[PDB]
Formats: C-alpha cells, sequence, structure tokens
RNA sequence: UUUGUCUGGUUAAUUCCGAUAACGAACGAGACUCUGGCAUGCUAACUAGUUACGCGACCGGUCGGCGUAACUUCUUAGAGGGACAAGUGGCGUUCAGCCACCCGAGAUUGAGCAAUAACAGGUCUGUGAUGCCCUUAGAUGUCCGGGGCUGCACGCGCGCUACACUGACUGGCUCAGCGUGUGCCUACCCUACGCCGGCAGGCGCGGGUAACCCGUUGAACCCCAUUCGUGAUGGGGAUCGGGGAUUGCAAUUAUUCCCCAUGAACGAGGAAUUCCCAGUAAGUGCGGGUCAUAAGCUUGCGUUGAUUAAGUCCCUGCCCUUUGUACA
C-alpha cells in the first residue's frame, strides 16, 4: 500500500488516453512515498520517461537561477499545492495532475524550415513523451510567471494551474499556448 | 484590530510626512539621522512595544519618542552610537537629526573648500572623493 | 551482530545492529528526530516497507559522518537496509533474505546498492568541470 | 521512559529551557542586553527582547552535547553569512563578548563549571537541570 | 566506440594459430591461459586479447575465417 | 626544527644547484650527472664522468 | 656613499626584500615550502627537484 | 620502545626496505608491531606555462608525494643499531627516537 | 496597492460572514478581494481558530492553510 | 612521382572490416602513468577506530566521559583480484560492429602525455641565454627622497552585485572536503583557552615542524517558526560624514575593518552573441596563490543538484576527394 506523501492513493486514478499510458508513470510500480528519488534517470534515452511523473513535476519547478539546485523547497511547494487541491476541489489530486498533462500536451506543432531565417513553417505532429514534457513545461510556466508579480503566493497559483489545465479554462497558459502553437500549425498549411 | 477613533492616517512630525499606514520604527526612517539601528533602540529606551502601527499610539508616548530622541545621552543610548562623536567646532557628543546633519555637512564641505585641503576640492570638481577610479565608471 | 555500512557520497553511515527488543537510533537520536522532515519517509522506508515485525529482534544504532544532509539521509536508509539483510543472512534462513531482498530491491535499488557517482574535478579555463569563460572576439 | 536531550525534538526544548532561565530570576542580566548587535554581519537587534535567556539556553544545550569547548569555539558555532554589499558574501565569526558574559552568567547560578582542559563542561547539577526540562517537554504532547 | 585495434586482433590471431589445443569458448579460462603462452604487459591489454580470442572461438568453429 | 616538506624541498634545491654548478664548471670532463649517498660517517657525492683524467 | 643614507631603506617586508634564488629577479616568485624561485626557474629544474607532472 | 620512522618519495624502495627490516627483526624474534601507514602529503604547485603571458592561457600542474611509514619495537636500545645497517638504500632515510 | 492598515467598521461582517463560506482560507485568499495587507490576514485568520469555525490544515513559515469547518 | 594510405560499411580515431598490384610494418590514435568507482579476502597499527567490558555522571536509555582486552566494519595504504562488448535476443554484404536487457560497484569517470612540419605568432621585461647597435661619470650603471602607473567631455571586454514573496529580516537546528602551519639567504606563523570591550582588537599562559595542537575543521546554501505585504518598500546598499582599531619607516590620491547616518539607477534588458550533455549546468560556501595589511581575479575542494539531446550538415570553421591555373 504505497501512499504518496503518506496520504495519496495511486490505485484509483484514471489515465483516459492510450498514448500516454506508458509515459505518465504514476501506477503501482511508480508509487513512491516522496517526490524525491535522487535518481540516475536522465543517463540514457528513454529512462527519463519512467521516472515518476511527480518527480519530474517537482524537478521542473527548479527552473530559474535564483532557485537553481534547491529540491526540498519544491517538495514543500508541491506538498502544500497538493493539499490546496484537496481543499479547494476535494478530488484525488493525482487525477488533477494526470488530467492536466493529458489535456495540455499540444497534439500538433510547427517546425521551422526556410533555410535559417526566412519564415515558412511546416506542420507535423508530436511524439507522446515530447507531449508529456512539453505539458510539464507549459504547466510550470504560467504559474511562476503568474506568481512572479502578484500578492498571490506560488502554491495556490500552481495548484490552480493544474486545476485550470484539468478542466480546460482558457486562462490557463498551458491551454492558451497549447491552442496557439497548434493553431499556427493549422495556419501554416 | 478595527481602526480606533484615535487612529491617524498621517503624522507630520519634524516636518516630514510620516504615513499612518506603516509600522512605527519603519515610519520614522524619513528623518535623516535616524535609520533603523537608531530606531529600534529609540523605541527600546522610550519603553513602547514595537507591534503597533503609526496611528495606534497616543501623543504622550510619541512625544516621549521625540523628546528622548533629541537628547538620547540622557536615557542611556550609549556613546558609540553617536553620529558626530567629536565635532570639529563644538567637540560634544551628538546624534544629529534631520535638518542639522545637512547644515553640518555643507559647513564641513565648505570648510574643506576654504582651506585648500584635498577632499573638498575633489568634492567641488565633480570627482569621486574616497580614492575611486573614475576612468570607466560613474558616467552621467 | 553485524556492522555494515552504506554510502552515497563522502557521507558515510554504518549501523551497529545486534540482538534485542527493537531500537533505531541515529547517533543517539531515534529515527523520528532527524532534522529534515520533508525527507522523513526516506529513513522510515524500511520501517514502512518491511514492517516493524521484520525488525523485531534487533537493536540498530547508526553512526554517520561526512557529506551533506541529504547524502547523509541517503546513507542512513541504505545502511539500515544493509544492516537488516546482513543480520538476516547470518542469523535467519536465506529464503527470508530472498524475500526481504526482492521486497527491498524492486522498490528502489539505492536501498541495497550504492551510488558510484562522485563530483568530477574542475579543470582550468572555466569555473566548473565543463563550463568555460565568456571568450569575447572583438 | 527515561528522557534525555538527545531523544527529544530540539525546537521546543531550547525555548522551554529559556522559559526556566527566565522564570527562576537567578540568571543575571547585564546592563547592555537591549542595545547590542550580535556579530558584525547581522543587521539588527533581536525581535524578541528575551534573546539573552534563549541564547543561554542553547549555550547550555551545546555544553550538554559537546563539552571541552571554550569561547573561541562558541564563536565558531555561532558564526554566520555576511552580506558584503556588491562584493561576494563571506563567513564571519560570532561575538566573544556575548559568549563570555553568557558563560560567566551561567557559572553564576552554579549550573556550569570549567573543564580540566581549560574550556567548559557541565556540572552534575547542570546535567540534572537539563534532563528535568527534557522530562517536562516529554509529557506536553 | 569499442573497436579493437591492430595489436589486440593481430596478437590474438597469432595466439590462436599455435596453442589451439589450450583455448576454448569460455572467457575466464582463456584469460588465465594467456599468461603462460605469452609475455604481455599490463592486464587491460590481456583482458582485451582474451575477449577477442573468446569472440574468435565463438566465430571459428562453424566455418572458415 | 624544520618540516618534512621543507627538508625534502631544500634537499631538492641542493640537487638542482649541485648539478647546475657541476655542469657549469665541468664541460671538459664528460659530465653527465651526480649521485648523492648520505651516511653519517661521511656524506658521499659521486660524479658521473666518462674521462676521469680531466676530473682530477 | 655615506653609509648612513646609502642603502638605508628597510629591506625587511618588501617585494625588494625577496628575489629568485637563482636568477636575481623578484617577479612572479614561488614562495611556498622555501623554494623562493620565480616561476621560470621552477619550470627548468622541476623534475630535478622531484616535482613531477602526473 | 624504539620506533624507526621511514620517509620517501617512492613506494617500491620503501616497501623493500620495510620488508627487509621486518624480516631481519622477525628472524631474531623481537616484538615488532607492523608498518603503520601514515597519510601521504601531496605538494602541488600549479604554475602557468607561458613565459610572457600571450597564448590561450594553459596551466601546468606539478605534484610530489611523500610516503611516510614507521615500525615500532620493544627491545634494548643498543640492540637497535644492528638493524639500521642494512637500510642504507637511497631514497628512504631513517629517524630513530625513543 | 492601497490596502487597509487596520480593519474598517464594515469590514468585520465581511471577515466573519463571507469568509467561513469560502472553500479555501489562506493569507493569500482574503487580500485580493478585501484590499488588506497580509498581516491582517495572518493575525485575524489565526484568531479565528480560537473562535472554532475553521480548522488548521497546514502551517508553514510561508504558507498557512485554513478552510470551512463543514 | 604514384599505388600501398581506396568505391563502400563501421569507428570517438588512416579505428577496423571489406574491395583490391599490393604484401608486411613504424610514428600519431590506442596501449601506457595518475586519479575515481568494489572487497566482512589478505597485511594491519596508543599520532587511527570499532566493540565486549570496569567505573564515574544523569531520569534500561544518554554520555566526543575516563581508562582498559579482543578485532580490522568504519580511518589510513599497500600486494594481487576485478569489466572483457564477455552472456542472451535482434539488426548487420552474417565481417567489422550497433542497439536492447539481465548478473553485476562498474556496460563511453576524468586529466597528463602528444607525430611530419610550418608561421617573419608572442617573449631581448624570467635569465650571469644572448649577437650586434646604443649609453657608459653634468650615466639609460647605482642609491636616497616627493611624485607616477589610481588621473577623466568618452568607448570596448573580463567580472561582481541585484532587479524580490521559491523572497528579505530575526532566532533555533545540523553537516563537509582538497589542503596550510615557526623559514640558509631574511624581519615575514597556524592558533587553543582565560580576562577586558558592542567590533576590528588589547593582555597572558599553552600546543604544534603535523594523522598528535588549532580540528569532530561545529562552513555556507538548504531546513523550522517570527515579522514584512507589492510600495522603487524592510529588496538595491552606489555615492557621501564623524569616530575607533590593526599593519607598516610612512595610509592624503580614503589599503583593510567596525559603529552610526545617507538611500542613486535598476522592476528581468532590443539587433548580435557566449557557455554546456550526469553528480553536468547552475546555486552556495571553504582552502592555495599574490601577501608586513589582502581578493569583485585565478587555482582547486566539496555541498544542494535539474530541464533538454541520444541527432543533422541549415549556419560557422576545418580536413579530404575530383577539378581549373600563366600562381610557386
Ligand atoms: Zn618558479
Amino acid at each position: 500500500d504505497i501512499k504518496l506523501f503518506g496520504k495519496w492513493s495511486t490505485d484509483d486514478v484514471q489515465i483516459n488516453d492510450i498514448s500516454l499510458q506508458d509515459y505518465i508513470a504514476v501506477k503501482e510500480k511508480y508509487a513512491k512515498y516522496l517526490p524525491h528519488s535522487a535518481g540516475r534517470y536522465a543517463a540514457k534515452r528513454f529512462r527519463k520517461a519512467q521516472c515518476p511523473i511527480v518527480e519530474r513535476l517537482t524537478n521542473s519547478m527548479m527552473m530559474h537561477g535564483r532557485n537553481n539546485g534547491k529540491k526540498l523547497m519544491t517538495v514543500r511547494i508541491v506538498k502544500h499545492a497538493f493539499e490546496i487541491i484537496h481543499l479547494l476541489t476535494g478530488e484525488n489530486p493525482l487525477q488533477v495532475l494526470v488530467n492536466a498533462i493529458i489535456n495540455s500536451g499540444p497534439r500538433e506543432d510547427s517546425t521551422r524550415i526556410g533555410r535559417a531565417g526566412t519564415v515558412r513553417r511546416q506542420a507535423v505532429d508530436v511524439s507522446p513523451l515530447r507531449r508529456v514534457n512539453q505539458a510539464i513545461w507549459l504547466l510550470c510556466t504560467g504559474a511562476r510567471e503568474a506568481a512572479f508579480r502578484n500578492i498571490k503566493t506560488i502554491a495556490e497559483c500552481l495548484a490552480d494551474e493544474l486545476i485550470n489545465a484539468a478542466k480546460g479554462s482558457s486562462n490557463s497558459y498551458a491551454i492558451k499556448k497549447k491552442d496557439e502553437l497548434e493553431r499556427v500549425a493549422k495556419s501554416n498549411r | 484590530l478595527v481602526i480606533p477613533e484615535k487612529f491617524q492616517h498621517i503624522l507630520r512630525v519634524l516636518n516630514t510626512n510620516i504615513d499612518g499606514r506603516r509600522k512605527i520604527a519603519f515610519a520614522i526612517t524619513a528623518i535623516k539621522g535616524v535609520g533603523r539601528r537608531y530606531a529600534h533602540v529609540v523605541l527600546r529606551k522610550a519603553d513602547i512595544d514595537l507591534t503597533k502601527r503609526a496611528g495606534e499610539l497616543t501623543e504622550d508616548e510619541v512625544e516621549r519618542v521625540i523628546t528622548i530622541m533629541q537628547n538620547p545621552r540622557q536615557y542611556k543610548i550609549p556613546d558609540w552610537f553617536l553620529n558626530r562623536q567629536k565635532d570639529v567646532k563644538d567637540g560634544k557628543y551628538s546624534q544629529v537629526l534631520a535638518n542639522g546633519l545637512d547644515n553640518k555637512l555643507r559647513e564641513d564641505l565648505e570648510r574643506l573648500k576654504k582651506i585648500r585641503a584635498h577632499r573638498g576640492l575633489r568634492h567641488f570638481w565633480g570627482l569621486r572623493v574616497r580614492g575611486q577610479h573614475t576612468k570607466t565608471t560613474g558616467r552621467r | 551482530s553485524v556492522q555494515v555500512f552504506g554510502r552515497k557520497k563522502t557521507a558515510t553511515a554504518v549501523a551497529h545492529c545486534k540482538r534485542g527488543n527493537g531500537l533505531i537510533k541515529v547517533n543517539g537520536r531515534p529515527l523520528e528526530m532527524i532534522e529534515p522532515r520533508t525527507l522523513q519517509y526516506k529513513l522510515l522506508e524500511p520501517v514502512l516497507l518491511l514492517g516493524k515485525e521484520r525488525f523485531a529482534g534487533v537493536d540498530i544504532r547508526v553512526r554517520v559522518k561526512g557529506g551533506g544532509h541529504v547524502a547523509q539521509i541517503y546513507a542512513i536508509r541504505q545502511s539500515i537496509s544493509k544492516a537488516l539483510v546482513a543480520y538476516y543472512q547470518k542469523y535467519v534462513d536465506e529464503a527470508s533474505k530472498k524475500e526481504i531482498k526482492d521486497i527491498l530491491i524492486q522498490y528502489d535499488r539505492t536501498l541495497l546498492v550504492a551510488d558510484p557517482r562522485r563530483c568530477e574535478s574542475k579543470k582550468f579555463g572555466g569555473p566548473g568541470a565543463r563550463a568555460r569563460y565568456q571568450k569575447s572576439y572583438r | 521512559p527515561g528522557v534525555t536531550v538527545k531523544d527529544v525534538n530540539q525546537q521546543e526544548f531550547v525555548r522551554a529551557l529559556a522559559a526556566f532561565l527566565k522564570k527562576s530570576g537567578k540568571l543575571k542580566v547585564p546592563e547592555w542586553v537591549d542595545t547590542v548587535k550580535l556579530a558584525k554581519h547581522k543587521e539588527l537587534a533581536p525581535y524578541d527582547e528575551n534573546w539573552f535567556y534563549t541564547r543561554a539556553a542553547s549555550t547550555a544545550r551545546h555544553l550538554y552535547l559537546r563539552g571541552g569547548a571554550g569561547v573561541g569555539s562558541m564563536t565558531k558555532i555561532y558564526g554566520g553569512r555576511q552580506r558584503n554589499g556588491v562584493m561576494p558574501s563571506h563567513f564571519s565569526r560570532g561575538s566573544k563578548s556575548v559568549a563570555r558574559r553568557v558563560l560567566q552568567a551561567l557559572e553564576g547560578l552554579k549550573m556550569v563549571e570549567k573543564d580540566q582542559d581549560g574550556g567548559r563542561k557541565l556540572t552534575p547539577q547542570g546535567q540534572r537541570d537539563l534532563d528535568r526540562i527534557a522530562g517536562q517537554v516529554a509529557a506536553a504532547n | 566506440g569499442r573497436v579493437r585495434t591492430k595489436t589486440v586482433k593481430k596478437a590474438a590471431r597469432v595466439i590462436i594459430e599455435k596453442y589451439y589445443t589450450r583455448l576454448g569458448n569460455d572467457f575466464h579460462t582463456n584469460k588465465r591461459v594467456c599468461e603462460e603462452i605469452a609475455i604481455i604487459p599490463s592486464k587491460k591489454l590481456r583482458n582485451k586479447i582474451a575477449g577477442y580470442v573468446t569472440h574468435l572461438m565463438k566465430r571459428i568453429q562453424r566455418g572458415p575465417v | 626544527q624544520i618540516s618534512k616538506k621543507r627538508k625534502f624541498v631544500a634537499d631538492g634545491i641542493f640537487k638542482a644547484e649541485l648539478n647546475e654548478f657541476l655542469t657549469r664548471e665541468l664541460a671538459e670532463d664528460g659530465y653527465s650527472g651526480v649521485e648523492v649517498r648520505v651516511t653519517p660517517t661521511r656524506t658521499e657525492i659521486i660524479i658521473l664522468a666518462t674521462r676521469t683524467q680531466n676530473v682530477l | 656613499g655615506h653609509q648612513q643614507l646609502y642603502w638605508s631603506h628597510p629591506r625587511k617586508f618588501g617585494q625588494g626584500s625577496r628575489s629568485c634564488r637563482v636568477c636575481s629577479n623578484r617577479h612572479g616568485l614561488i614562495r611556498k615550502y622555501g623554494l623562493n624561485m620565480c616561476r621560470q626557474c621552477f619550470r627548468q629544474y622541476a623534475k630535478d627537484i622531484g616535482f613531477i607532472k602526473l | 620502545r624504539i620506533r624507526i620512522t621511514l620517509t620517501s618519495r617512492n613506494v617500491k624502495s620503501l616497501e623493500k626496505v620495510c620488508a627487509d627490516l621486518i624480516r631481519g627483526a622477525k628472524e631474531k624474534n623481537l616484538k615488532v608491531k607492523g608498518p603503520v601507514r601514515m597519510p601521504t602529503k601531496t605538494l602541488r604547485i600549479t604554475t602557468r606555462k607561458t613565459p610572457c603571458g600571450e597564448g590561450s592561457k594553459t596551466w601546468d600542474r606539478f605534484q610530489m608525494r611523500i610516503h611516510k611509514r614507521l615500525i615500532d619495537l620493544h627491545s634494548p636500545s643498543e640492540i637497535v643499531k644492528q638493524i639500521t645497517s642494512i637500510s642504507i638504500e637511497p631514497g628512504v632515510e631513517v629517524e630513530v627516537t625513543i | 496597492l492601497n490596502n487597509l492598515v487596520l480593519f474598517d467598521k464594515a469590514t468585520y461582517d465581511k471577515l466573519c460572514k463571507e469568509v467561513p463560506n469560502y472553500k479555501l482560507i489562506t493569507p493569500a485568499v482574503v487580500s485580493e478581494r478585501l484590499k488588506i495587507r497580509g498581516s491582517l490576514a495572518r493575525a485575524a485568520l489565526q484568531e479565528l481558530l480560537s473562535k472554532g469555525l475553521i480548522k488548521l490544515v497546514s502551517k508553514h513559515r510561508a504558507q498557512v492553510i485554513y478552510t470551512r469547518n463543514t
């Protein structure tokens, strides 16, 4: 009965996509007590996918240079943000992270061609691991930039960002940029 | 925690507008000659709890702040805190506050400009005073 | 009676494990008294994973030195797990050791197997191992 | 059970020993405890004016854990990080005046003696006075 | 890249032309064979020679090289 | 008295100055190098040369 | 000249109080462990002292 | 209680002379406690290569190791002269105190 | 930002009659909709736990979490 | 003069396989030395530790608290062992190898070394290495003294510090590691502990030529509570005044430090561009250098420790093959 943070069951949450079924690692083998693993995971191609999704989530919040290297600060932030999910919405938060990452990866994208500086772009589609990590990057942007200059602190902003990609409101910078960088691939066609 | 009827939205004491919406030892920092390291021992020796805002205090303890503030040496603010510890002209131990630090500053500047010593000539010409390189830095 | 180490880094933990009525003490403080508490489950991971019945005969005293704080935590949990497995191989039968090693390894391999990564040296011409200075052209 | 300092949580125990070193009234308070900065790197005086009792509480806890220490090692324990302005930051040592006056004031109430090696240690009476306070935080949950 | 250089695959073949009655298919036997049958300086060359005579005995007994 | 490190360094400076001075005098002798061997009855300094008759 | 002002300056505590023990220069010295050579005379005699690149 | 202290810059001559000294003292069977390996001090001096400072700023790294050992034995202190007459190999030097 | 330094007369019925009907009560919750400083948020929302209409869910030096007691 | 040295596959590599008028080789690469990762197997030890004891101190537990007998797990460091694309599946002209996965400490650890031969590359300011020219006593030798390299309508580059709420300020808590230490020339040192000050410091007894003393190197960041509440604000601490101490023959053109005061742009920076692939970038401190005083630089050490790629010749350089010459 491996429970995340002591309190979260991993047994029940619903990945409703087939394409990210082996690429969101949350189910029973990847049930861990903590979002810290101190792992060796990015040492090969495709061992970084079956890092747990919570561990990738707290590492992608380490991003800017004032907060480089500091992991337990983001373990604390993700702990209070998950408690903010359980208090504001009251559903299992692992469905909120799974719904945010499944819903917010952009399914089509654009590539630059044109011999390096005349802009004619071409639309192709996205690999699912690129969709997962693009979704975590568009979810960690938003929330830090929307709690950069505010009276709102970060934990409510990040948990509301995962909520706002879990239900698909278009105040969500993950969902807003998802629609924008898929619609320019719609436009360059 | 509700505003009292004795709450002040401003103070204008010693002719600087002290805002009534800030905390007291950080409300008093506009007077040149009190900063915070002077301020917290001022409110230590004036026997006021620090927790209150600027409007929450009555006028009697506030005038105890100003009256003990002008001569702190009567009330054991000790001797190494002092702003001018040996004056050039008076030779007394003093802590000089808003409008008197300015007058003593420009008199010491103009005394340096009178007697042909180095530092006021460096002050008058437009240079850095204390030995700095101005070849690359300080351009206006 | 065993004493068997675990290390992650220049942090080095060794647990002193002999027969008793149950104990865990890391340098004289027990396992519920270590300073980082966002990492509280890492030291408790054999206690939550194996259960307190699997520790039911031993007195484990852990002595640590060196490293940082988190490397010290990761040496504490590895030294505790190696302490119980070394006691179990010497004094209990080896199928219990087989059961405890597949329940410990398959969760996380740093509980039984060390970390060979150490900090690589600075070389000249830059402030780290790989990074280099800014190299103006004109 | 038997409750020593090493078995209990160290965030409440130093404040309860500070409550005893306030409530006895036999720790002397010198004349300048209310206007001082506590090393050359800190900016301000303490928020709470009860810093002297808290500092003496932690000092006797540090003499509980490791004796054979002096003032010059008490400043090595109590250093910190100096912000230096536009220069890089530095590590700069703690004050010997506060450690000298705290350790003589803890010798004043017959709680603290010197070591045979010239530095400091606990008495049996000062050992007793800290294990009882560990016994009294041990019931408060 | 783990390509074997000239000495570890010429010296292994001149080790295999003679002394074929001692060599075999297991690496740890041939590694111990290689110090009676040669004078090799230090062991990383000797482990590389032993790895190529194990790969060559893996190749050679099902046809001509 | 003196350290182990400063003893080893100062004896190395003794080897350096002895070989440099013996090269700067003895061009004709076939000078190639010197050999120190120290026992406390007598400290022995052995010169390598191919022609001894100009060494004497 | 006069022997009360000629070389009367203190040649304690100076950059002119120390020099290379081989080549009489004072710049870029190696002061550690009692070498007192400048860096070039370190690099000539380096293996002759026993300091070996490894 | 006489302790002989060996020091060198190379390990192999020091290992031969320490083996020879303990073989000469184990053939006569005095009480000898074994070689106690004290930690090596690396003297490192990192100088710049270029004599005028013009190139691409490559740096040079020299080092020298000092290997420090001892043997300690309980004996009459004039029996101890006869063991230190076989130990006169270059490199290693012998310091004797009681 | 122009915030209250202490409570106005009709701020107490807002503090007592809107806020325990809110889903999440943090010190970042009240100050956006009240134009108050966060010091009023920390002191006043700490004082309501002695009025017993909230439950403390988490406490940290940066982030404090309260809610409705059903 | 050419082939050998290549159409191709493969490699980090003229590394190899293969084709084949070439066959066998040498230098460079690789091998090699040093370091990192493993050992309950050996050797082991008052300048290193574990533990069973014996006693003291405190309410079985705690004790780096005081001293003894067995061991070498933790410390030190030698002698050998060990990882080889070796085992398996697939791809592959079934050949070089490449990819995947178990068993395993480890399935590209990092640095030194560095060929043919050349540049009008830098250095005559490292040289009692120097060739010639120069000056050589109203010196360009050589000393003593004030001054200078520090100057500023102004550019360009290396860097540091920040533009804050993951923060700032105050208290508590707990952990490293490379190493330095009393000197031919020659005054120049690491500092325990006790007393006096709020600091730099003053004063004295001690220890140390080093695994012994500083030193369990009680390091910073990180962690846990207090306050602050988006304001050019309690961030920014630039510039600027009086005072105290240290060094030194001497601090003015403030060397350094501390006390108090003062609060400038700066709110995340445009065209161009720099650096980087696992303990890596980055955040953060501690040693070495220079040093009578000493680091916004350099050289190392550790600590907290990730996103992203597992490829291409579009760009920028470079090598090679074919090709053109009136260029050598
Ligand atoms: Zn040199």
